């Protein structure tokens, strides 16, 4: 009859690349599980991302600042890719404060105990003025999917402050998923296959936790079909 | 006329189903719809198109 696939060794190709394997899976179930998990991962994972950036120097997205090789436009574009995970608070306000010439990177942000920057060498900007200071108040919060910064503006009829810049928030920890089903040989019965899922994620989610959350979402969705109300 | 005040307004227009998006060769098109990334096809490595 049935034998449940069991999680086996989760190796780390890199801090962003992980392969999770399910060895004891019956024939005909490999592609089903792989497709379902891939869709859930690219669809329903929670993640931390930036929404509001409050740069002291500039007033709007299209105004440049002194001593930077990058427009505030690219400041927001690079802050979009900020790989960050939060644990206790669903919403946090990171503070970046740096003066002097040099490439201002992600590690330069004042990191709290509830916030971990999994990408420290991520370049934010380049401060080319010997005595200018860059001060950012970056709002990073939890979410799912992709919310363009054009929906919360309708919820309050334009942001009351002017210094806050809205960034389209992509709460997608995973950006690449593939699954391969291979003919496994095991003492368990004679007909089982192994499913290997290779994952490129921003490193802000544990691969085991990602798979567990995906399976939880799949089960909660299948709950309705398991028990038909009518 | 005494004064002339010109105001510049910046709109961040994002691509969406319907915009005329075309290639170099005369290849044309209208954006059909923005299907989720998972719905897009993927190769062996898993890279979506």
């Amino acid at each position: 009859e049935f034998l449940k696939p069991r999680l086996v060794d989760i190796e780390q190709v890199s801090s962003t690349h992980a392969k999770v394997t399910l060895e004891p899976l019956e024939r005909g179930f490999g592609h089903t599980l792989g497709n379902a998990l891939r869709r859930i991962l690219l669809s329903s994972m929670p993640g931390c991302a930036v929404t509001e950036v409050e740069i002291d120097g500039v007033l709007h997205e299209y105004s440049t600042k002194e001593g930077v090789q990058e427009d505030i436009l690219e400041i927001l574009l690079n802050l979009k890719g900020l790989a960050v995970r939060v644990q206790g608070k669903d919403e946090v306000i990171l503070t970046l404060n740096k003066s002097g010439i040099g490439p201002v990177t992600a590690a330069d942000i004042t990191h709290d105990g509830d916030v971990e920057i999994v990408k420290p060498q991520h370049v934010i900007c380049h401060l080319t003025d010997e005595n200018a200071s860059i001060s950012m108040r970056i709002k990073v919060q939890r979410g799912r999917g992709y919310v363009p910064a054009s929906t919360r503006i309708h919820s309050e009829e334009d942001e009351r402050p002017i210094g806050r810049l809205l960034v389209d928030a992509c709460y997608s920890p995973v950006e690449r998923i593939a699954y391969n089903v291979e003919a496994a040989r095991v003492e368990q019965r004679t007909d089982l296959d192994k499913l290997v899922i290779e994952m490129e994620t921003n490193g802000t989610i544990d691969p085991e936790e990602a798979i567990r959350r995906a399976a939880t979402i799949l089960a909660e969705q299948l709950e309705a079909f398991v028990d038909l109300r009518d | 006329v005494l004064k002339i005040v010109k105001v510049y307004l910046a709109v961040k227009r994002r691509i969406q189903p319907g915009d005329k998006m075309a290639g170099r060769h005369g290849n044309k098109g209208v954006i059909s719809k923005i299907n989720p990334i998972e719905d897009m096809p993927y190769d062996e490595n898993g890279t979506p198109v």
